[PDB]
């Protein structure tokens, strides 16, 4: 029952323009209204904190950062690299998803999907340098449909010869790519259960769609949006399954694991966020719920988990390095009351949410003090 | 006065991998040292 | 009890045995000859801890050369020796001049160790009378002795008493309290800094209890009939809890009571069998939570006293077959030094503990091969968060230290 | 041992402790040794 | 005064004498506070 | 060893109005240290 | 009869062309013959250590700083601010000298001449911001010749509204710019004695050259090349005197003055560097020598005078802040051995040059400690 | 001389007239009546300097509580009051146990300090037998106390003996040599540790001449009938520098002559009458610069042992006809702690300076509104920078630290 502490809040989103004059051409344009702008994913690199927007008729721009600048709804954004990638007339169309990896290289999976459903450019995956902000790679998703049932690139997760994984929610499958080979992969883990279609704060046929692979034992963790299981492919793999079914007891959304091998994942229902450590075995007695909150947490969309930095590995002993960060929009909304906070990102120390409870790792107390981090 | 806000920002920007200005490092040293000096931390 | 089976506390200090810095081993062997020193009969009753003095207080059998120590530099075979505090002038009891039997101890807010003497030997035989002295720490001096009149030293009917348990209220650093559980003679002194009054209290709560005599720790088991002993006063409530040694009761009397006169009604609370074993010491942080070590499980429980007293509220926090037989005692400090301003980015409070093996005591059959005496600790906070132990964390700063020594 | 006398120092200060000055300084010289090594500057 | 602070110090440093940690303290908090002002950072 | 070249060095660029490179500060605030520490300046 | 610390020696200059290939190609064309390569001036900021070559055939570059690189003549020349203005075909022809004001401009006095005689191109004043090494401005010179001699540009003061001084060694006379006027003046003080013409290690009718402005009187200390004698004039007179004559015993070479008044002077004769404070009055019992060496003093071409950094005003009391650099060639080789060492730069703090000798400021002796200070 | 008229030392400390710690006002007031202390009759003979402590001897008349002093933290309208040294058991000579007028002192590699007590009281009639004290500072407790045997306290014919110089030669910390003037009856006396041996040496250089036997200081003159004091030995050359009081001449004697026994045909070395005026204290550094007071100009002059021993290789490095008037005692110290790969950064060496108005003493006429007894002090490098004096300069650094109090 934590509540966990905000980093940044908004009533609804807007944008750093220039100007209020080159805003206002903008509202009356209708290529800005604020009652669009959803948020899809969240990520950190040194001081600029990513959101991505979901591409519906009035939003400017899709790949983010947060500014210095703010208005009455909440931190302003800004384009990222600048306004030359807002632009969509099949140039980033839907910045869906965000991966940082260890070289400070960003990858993006833009979607091409436009309201989330119409598909006015092909999918695409973008590379850029952090350190430069330019662009050094990009890639169109061909791998990008069913073939069969003709079906969006909802999930990422990215592995200094490097290799990305990209689930296909309305398709049902995952793309595996090699950093310059893509390929399709197929399975019932990876279709929706009718069953848990419905999500009653007060219906989705999507399938494969919560990933994240574990940095300690390589399990891509998965599950269908529509299903209250927690499924797993090992990528040693990675040219053609674990995981217990129905072993949550409502729907999960957005998925993350430590280094240190703890899976946080949100629960639906409940408005919670719920963890399991892979040292133990997959089974309800080792599943707890971790935090919760009516108001604060009712649809985790994003995580992410960084490490205190800089890494000096002699003082690792001395510091809980890990911290996660938690978007929750209200997709229950997605009808919204713009005079209340809709969008946050929430952060709190791993180790702190954890400690003491059956998904902690084992605790060797071998210094008179630790430090425990987030933002 | 107003130290634990400039400590709480640096310490963020620390962590965060961000480069971190050398005038807030100074200054906020300059703080909590004199605040150890008034807690005769010394003495 | 959940999510914390055979959890240990980082050990500050062993022991095999107790061994003492008499100078050179020159100086030993004239004492192990004599028979004013043998390693067979040291036994710790209480720690302490000031600056960089630890304290460690021996149960005065036959062969015990000083009460009242401190752990020195020095390292021998057994583990630190041991160094008379202040003086070897303290140790002599021939005399019985000075300090027979330093049964426990505290510290005040204003630097006073305070040291309870029982005056017995062999924890039986009362070679002296009893008495309470105050060392200022500054100097290493002592600033008053008074000794506890046979009055209220020994129950009146039964002539019974042995002084077990310490609790200082330091209200003002110049009046304070200081209370005195007597095990045996199952009674509680309350004497008065001001005029040097003592008055023995009684009750049911501070008698023992047959059905609870028996104590099994780690397969062997030994029978104790002692009434009060393990006091712990809460410096946020002004409680003082405790409970019969044979009990599974915790009991407790606010001391508010106490601090207008003419006492000598006074009203007992607490609920009796809520444990599922005997409570071992006791310690009550600042911030309102009450530990306490469990005799049988050989673990270390705890309960805050902003919920409610009882069994869903109480939660085993640490738990160790080898390492907690028997906790004797247990102190809870700040770190230092306090700089206010900065309490919001650390968790303060540390606990230290002492887990000597009163059960192999009891039948006299140690092995000194192995280690026997243990001080333990942990921070506070880290040992309580996400239980029902816990305070609601303020999470509001980048960064939280935890320290303990 | 970096790590021993960062251990031995804290826990000095902490328990109220006079603190080394030599122990102070040889931590100060080891622990921005480390940190130049690191690339930290 | 910052100067009669660093005369001292530094006369107690040169003579051999022990040296007061708090002056230390002190006279280090108001140099580099100067520094500060003066935009050498 | 040759921490005199180091400080020459440094001071140099200080006392010229340069920009001082941060890990030449810090290398050689170790090196003046160490040796003040291996004179028992603080013993 | 003190030595100077060595700051930078040649025996001949040399350039950072690029690559061998590159110096070769020069070398070969006569763009660079390492013969006819004479320093004029030197100047410091920051890092930088200027180094002016006169303008002769097989000249690369004029403007130069000291590079990283190092050959067997010495330390590698480089062009300032980049090769774009080592060309003259009149575009910095031969930059004859420098001057740094309290802003951080570089003013560079080209003289226009080439072999210090035929002038190719009018003589120019350029201003240099040092923060980003862009021109700021660039000014000819008409003011420039005698108007009766028709007659060489070869000295400069800079005094953030600000005041530059060029003399006319040549043309005997003074012209004063105001930050966008010119004025010659002209004098019987600015005219060349025939009497010191000659100046005999083992002639020159030459006029005023040697200018020194007192950063505490404001007086511009100067006097003909072929003199014995040190004349002035007060600069708040800048529409149109002062100072003893034949005061030394051999004739004067470059001049500075410190913030803290004391005048410093090459004597030619004896290879020296002689001091005044402007304190005391101009007479010979007030003139003493602080410098001599037969090797590395035997013409005092250019002399600065800087103050240590980071300026603390509260701390000024602990430190001698001010010192001098020497660029001591040899004019009168100007037949030269270039196995042995020619040109050099030293230095020395300005305070324990004077310090118990007649040129001394009056030391307050208020602190445990002071520090002097060079580079 | 020149380019150096009236140029003053900084002062370190100041008097008017010198005052005692002697606990409070109440006792102060106790030793006034009793005439224990009379301000007026205070004058101090030598300083030295060790750690934080300054010390300032007092020549022993009628009114001067202790005779060995350290520099107080307190402060009266005189200046620093001072505080007998070790305590003021050293201070009692009706006992004549322990310092009746400590003359002199020195301080040697291993941290002890010699004092030389004449004996004296009035500076004249001898009390008690003079004697050579041993304190070890790091405790400040004594090491050894000697007699110096009558027979070479005093001269044999004439018995008349003062006691008025001190140089210690430390040879190895354990066999060092102690070296006394004695002024009055014009002699040499050679003490060595191992056997504590003494030995009276005689010589015409050691003797008073009356051509100079009248100096002026500050318009006022005095005349003084006193021969060999203001020794000096050079830490580089073993030359143990000299004059008679009444002289205008530099005398020295090499001291390695001492070091084989059998010597009790000495060599004594030094030109005659090379100064315009007589010379008063002298020191010499580590680097090999002697310097001296000189008594008529008032003023401090130097000669470089490196130079050959004539008037063009004297110069005077300061003079002050207010602050320099007769300066009584000269030490130089090098600045701690010493690191040697920094040495050369720093210029170490400095020299203190007492300059008491020894002419004031003399016809009993002091002004005690004003300011009489000055400690000054001033780093040697900076005083014989680009003069005669100096030792030649590597500047092979971009900075160099000058250093004094
Ligand atoms: C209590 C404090 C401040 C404590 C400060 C010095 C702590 C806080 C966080 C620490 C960094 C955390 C992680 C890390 C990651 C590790 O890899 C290097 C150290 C570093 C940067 C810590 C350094 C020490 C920090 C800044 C004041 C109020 C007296
Ligand atoms: C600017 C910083 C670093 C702050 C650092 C230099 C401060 C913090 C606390 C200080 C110690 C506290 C107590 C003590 C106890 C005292 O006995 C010695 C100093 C020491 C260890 C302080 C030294 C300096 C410390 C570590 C952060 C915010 C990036
Ligand atoms: C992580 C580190 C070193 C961290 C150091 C600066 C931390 C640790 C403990 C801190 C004190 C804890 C309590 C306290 C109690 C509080 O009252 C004052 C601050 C103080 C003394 C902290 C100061 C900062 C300390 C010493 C290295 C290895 C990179
Ligand atoms: C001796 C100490 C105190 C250790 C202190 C001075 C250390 C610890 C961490 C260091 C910072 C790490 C990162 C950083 C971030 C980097 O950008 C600047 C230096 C700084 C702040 C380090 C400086 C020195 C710190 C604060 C303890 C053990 C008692
Ligand atoms: C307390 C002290 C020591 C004072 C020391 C820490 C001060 C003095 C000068 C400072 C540097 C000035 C310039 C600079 C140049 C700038 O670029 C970096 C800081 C530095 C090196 C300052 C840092 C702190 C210094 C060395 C004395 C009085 C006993
Ligand atoms: C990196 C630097 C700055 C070096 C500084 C921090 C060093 C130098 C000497 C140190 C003091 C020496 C003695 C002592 C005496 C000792 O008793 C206390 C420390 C102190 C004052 C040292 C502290 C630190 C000092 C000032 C320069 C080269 C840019
Ligand atoms: C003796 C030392 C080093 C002493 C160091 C700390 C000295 C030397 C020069 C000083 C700067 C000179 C001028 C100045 C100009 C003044 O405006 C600010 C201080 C500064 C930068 C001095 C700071 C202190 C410095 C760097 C070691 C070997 C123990
Ligand atoms: C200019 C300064 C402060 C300068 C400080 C760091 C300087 C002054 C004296 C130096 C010591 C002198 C001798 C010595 C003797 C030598 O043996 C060790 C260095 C030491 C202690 C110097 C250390 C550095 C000191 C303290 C501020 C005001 C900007």
């Amino acid at each position: 029952n934590k509540s966990l502490p905000i980093l940044h809040e908004w009533k609804f989103f807007d944008y750093d323009f220039g100007s209020d004059e080159r805003r206002q051409d903008a509202i009356l344009s209708g290529e800005y209204d604020y009652k669009n702008n959803y948020p899809s994913d969240i990520d950190q690199w040194h001081d600029k904190i990513f959101v991505t927007m979901l591409r519906y008729n009035g939003v400017p721009s899709s790949l983010n950062v947060i500014s210095k600048k703010v208005g009455d709804g909440g931190p302003l954004l800004q384009p990222y690299p600048d306004w030359s990638f807002a632009k969509y007339d099949c140039s980033i169309v839907s910045a869906s998803k965000l991966a940082i990896d260890k070289c400070d290289r960003l990858w993006v999976l833009d979607s091409g999907l436009v309201n989330n459903t119409q598909p006015m450019c092909s999918p695409k995956l973008l590379t850029f340098d952090l350190t430069t902000s330019q662009l050094l790679k990009q890639v169109e998703i061909p791998v990008a449909v069913n073939a069969t049932t003709g079906k969006r690139l909802s999930s990422l997760a990215v592995q200094c010869d490097t290799m990305v994984y990209i689930a296909d929610e309305k398709g049902e499958g995952l793309i595996v790519y090699h950093n310059d080979s893509f390929h399709r992969l197929t399975s019932n883990t990876f279709d929706y259960d009718p069953k848990f279609t419905k999500m009653t704060d007060g219906t989705a046929q999507d399938g494969i769609s919560g990933m994240a692979l574990s940095p300690m034992t390589n399990n891509l963790y998965y599950s269908p949006v529509a299903s209250t299981s927690l499924y797993y492919v090992n990528t040693e793999q990675f040219q053609q399954y674990e995981g217990v079914q129905n072993i949550l007891d409502t729907q999960s959304s957005a998925k993350v694991v430590s280094k240190s091998g703890v899976l946080f994942f949100g629960l639906v229902g409940d408005s919670a966020l719920g963890c399991w450590n892979e040292h133990r075995t997959l089974e309800r007695h080792n599943i707890r719920t971790v935090a919760q909150s009516d108001e604060t947490l009712q649809m985790i969309a994003s995580m992410k988990i960084k490490e205190a930095l800089p890494h000096v590995p002699i003082f690792d002993r001395y510091i809980n390095r890990e911290y996660i960060l938690v978007l929750s929009n209200k997709m229950q909304k997605m009808d919204f009351n713009f005079d209340d906070v809709n969008f946050r990102i929430m952060n709190a120390n791993v180790n702190e949410l954890i400690l003491n409870t059956r998904c902690e790792n084992p605790d060797n107390d071998r210094t008179p003090f630790k430090i425990s981090i987030h933002l | 006065v107003d130290v634990v806000s400039q400590i709480n920002s640096l310490v963020s920007s620390i962590v965060s991998g961000a480069n971190v200005s050398a005038v807030l490092l100074a200054q906020t040293l300059v703080n909590i040292l004199q605040i150890l000096i008034d807690a005769n931390v010394f003495a």
